[PDB]
């Protein structure tokens, strides 16, 4: 499943 | 939203904003944290609101709709429901239609929300949307980091800025796109840049390539 | 509006922001939980006050007039007055008028709102609201379902886009939304595509259907 | 204005927002609920603050005038003064030029909107000068109900637009009203949609009417 | 007199 | 009657 | 300002709007109303600030602070001080220059609004300064009342509206503005309209006039 | 003097 | 900033405003009251936000440190350190370095400026600050009042503009600007209404020469 | 933010006024003091909050991601964690992770900084930020101070305005800062005003130059 | 020294 | 490492 789009959160 | 507690209704540029980054930005990766940004301590009536404010792009909001419904199941296997009146000193346990917002009260949210101890359920449904908006952003991405190849004439710091935007749209796990950086990155420059970075060594930063290729 | 319970007025860009949406927006789906998201927490007068600063469209406000009157009187019909003094604890019922905010003042709104236990006549009269404004969007939709095809040249994606508006626009029970979406949207899609799609099978989801069609 | 009590000064926005309306609406129906949703709570210096701001329109803002200063000696008329030093625990009763905040002070006002038992000074001064609003928004009217006739290639949706704007305008008693819609509505159709209206019966709601001609 | 424009008020 | 346009809400 | 009692600074929309108003109106008569519109309890340091940020009309700026000038003299003249020092329970009291904010500090001017009983300095300073600013207006009006004329193809409400225009700019007092109104307005009509209005009567309202020649 | 321009205030 | 005692950070708006305020008006004079008007009640690290935050104009913002230093530098030198430790119950005392907060923490400014008695290092930051500006103000005017001489063609409202606009840049001793109002100001006007004014008598006010040259 | 201590969410225009200085001014100096007056007080997930919604840009978000990691890293190094069940009536110590905010909740940051006494953690969290965006505008800066010469026809101020452009944006010690200015202002200008600048002296302000070459 | 340009202030 | 831009802060 996809990992997110949060770089640094 | 619910911020330190007092319950607010949610702002008008709260919506308004939220509508401009849907009309704008489509489905950019930061469109997620912006999602986020607009809608702490928020109750699943207010991500509702700002689901249902979205005009346009009924496929994508009907992906969300299936993830939602997927995840509330998924809740409802994991915390199977007891019999029983609600004593006079408690309050039920929400299901998997509660915490979407679609069978609870605003009331029954700030219960939840505010209860010692609490039941974050516009977290949870929160992240719920969230995994929802992760697949549609990843399935409208129309490039593959495979792809991202540097030009003859074209200077190293906008080939890395491809090559992170389409990265950061993929959404592999941390260990592919470690893999991703270490190989395609290097790999997929142009012939001069190539050799620099070859000369570099495996074990550099992004800012020593970056400054060695300027 | 009552926030957590304090009264406040309407506020100014709160006001603007709903005249802005139904000048652009006209009587679009979204347009509803946009209302819904402008009048949280909202009196009746509040909710008055955002209906009456429409300009034009007086037709559709003349229907949600009607609808707001069969409210009522259903409302009355269901609730018959009890004749007799109110007693110096106590205050009267409200009539189906006063929901509306037409024979009630603001103070007994507020009174009615913030008593032990509560009478949620700003809720009452916003479903009301509501129901009107379905019947509006209902009406004002320019399509039918069963119009929706998948052109030779159309990309899966926007015709799911066309498809599911329509559908939103419609207003149809989840039983006859559930039957348009397992025969029609299969149906109605361009040969390839249609036959991609039943090779699929009767059950998979929009996700898989998308990337199949993709 | 007075809000739950506090009392605030009128912000900017709502000021900009009140010489913005006047400025794009001039005198339309809608300026009116506009005014009484940017003047909620509102004192006295509040409401001649906003009249006072408007630039142009001398004409009408002196018949407004006209009508404060009739229905202030009329107010008078109503309530005679009586002589005698104001008591310590007491306060004196606005005249009719107290009410428009002419002769009275802010914490006048404020002691007399706040009192226990109240004395609504700023919603009887909102109340002449919705008075007088109305007499200048039936006087600019340009049409009468009478001469709204739908046209052969008009639409109905349109024609029942131009309809209850002109109506709204009128501000004719709700009796009225209700011929105008009963016997002209129906009477100055087009020839065909006006048959099939004629068909439906004296009875039929505006929306069975819209969607028989529709 | 007028009646006013408050349809629904 | 018509059941709505709140897809979530 | 001071609001209930709580002190603020000056809010940034508050003076944009107030440089706004000047660059665009320059000094119409809604200026002023506007101006004590942005300015309801405002300290002396407040009032200077909205009077600093005003960039260029240095004249009308350099005759306003002549006006302030004359009312601090004035106010010195009848407020003769008296020497001793200064009570530890109480606080000295205000010269002209004090009440202007020039030598006096801002929890001085907070010292003097506060107290009880109150010391209105900041509305002191501010009927100073609308006294400034009507020498401005008054001044600055390019027309005079006796030279507002109705046209032969004009209409009587565009006539009216110049005529109040031109008269609110002079600033007469209400009697001599009662004799222009009486006299002038009805002379300088053209022919037929001042037929029409000569046979209405000496007594008639503007809304009988205007619905007369309509 | 002017009288002001303040018609209601 | 500090308002009534609780702490806040700058506001958004207020940034915006600043920079705005830089990039329209460059170094008018009213940029000082507006900069003085963005910043009341501003702790040093606010004041720093707004002086770092400007873009360009980098030479001004070097000329603006180099006065900040050497008022830090008087500030030192007229007040000695002592040596000691801290006391439990006090706090130190601040050096020149501090008032501008290169070296205080924010809650050193914080408790300096709530203390009893005050320590109002922000006044003193804000005031040096002004006097920077002061001196980049009166180096970046283009003009001298004596170059500012009446057309034969010019009104004579637009002469005094331009001269008090020239004359608040030069920002000269106030008796130096009466002396250069008694004698410039008549003296360089066109020769009509030089001998106009000449008439008029040495004591004239500015609005008897405006309106006998009018 | 938490401000004076209360926990609200980050405002809608503190948000879009990020994305619009990041889009605006890319990577100028003045984008670090904005971004640090858009964060004040801010927690760990409003700072990741504001880097994850920036749109492009995405190499130097990614030596600005390495940077922090390194910062992280060294934290752990120096700070040593210790075996052992956290008491009743204490918190544990935050790691590099934590500061980041990429493995604690938001409530652990709040617990964190309103501790007695406290741990900075958004404090610490923004300077490793700054850090980061210092090694992002270091590198970003297309000239060097070495290439700064006044032309021939070019004004000082406008030169002045280049060199302490650039020199701002290279980021030096304050000492090979002061030397910069010391020789390479005053060598590098044109022949006159570098004449002029020898004839001045080696401790001349630099108003005095500016003035002395005007 | 200049004296400002807070001409009310 | 660079010193900051904060050339007042
Ligand atoms: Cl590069
Ligand atoms: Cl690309
Ligand atoms: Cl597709
Ligand atoms: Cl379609
Ligand atoms: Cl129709
Ligand atoms: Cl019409
Ligand atoms: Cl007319
Ligand atoms: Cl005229
Ligand atoms: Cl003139
Ligand atoms: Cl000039
Ligand atoms: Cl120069
Ligand atoms: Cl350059």
């Amino acid at each position: 499943s996809p990992s997110g789009v949060f770089t640094f959160g | 939203p619910i911020v330190q507690m007092v319950h607010q209704a949610i702002s008008p540029r709260t919506l308004n904003a939220w509508v401009k980054v849907v009309e704008e930005k489509a489905f950019s990766p930061e469109v997620i944290p912006m999602f986020s940004a607009l809608s702490e301590g928020a109750t699943p009536q207010d991500l509702n609101t700002m689901l249902n404010t979205v005009g346009g792009h009924q496929a994508a909001m009907q992906m969300l709709k299936e993830t939602i419904n997927e995840e509330a199941a998924e809740w409802d296997r994991l915390h199977p429901v007891h019999a029983g009146p609600i004593a006079p000193g408690q309050m039920r346990e929400p299901r998997g239609s509660d915490i979407a917002g679609t069978t609870s009260t605003l009331q029954e949210q700030i219960g939840w929300m505010t209860h010692n101890p609490p039941i974050p359920v516009g977290e949870i449904y929160k992240r719920w949307i969230i995994l929802g908006l992760n697949k549609i952003v990843r399935m409208y991405s129309p490039t593959s980091i495979l792809d991202i190849r540097q030009g003859p004439k074209e200077p190293f710091r906008d080939y890395v800025d491809r090559f992170y935007k389409t990265l950061r749209a993929e959404q592999a796990s941390q260990e592919v796109k470690n893999w991703m950086t270490e190989t395609l990155l290097v790999q997929n420059a142009n012939p001069d840049c190539k050799t620099i970075l070859k000369a570099l060594g495996p074990g550099a930063t992004l800012e020593e390539m970056m400054t060695a290729c300027q």
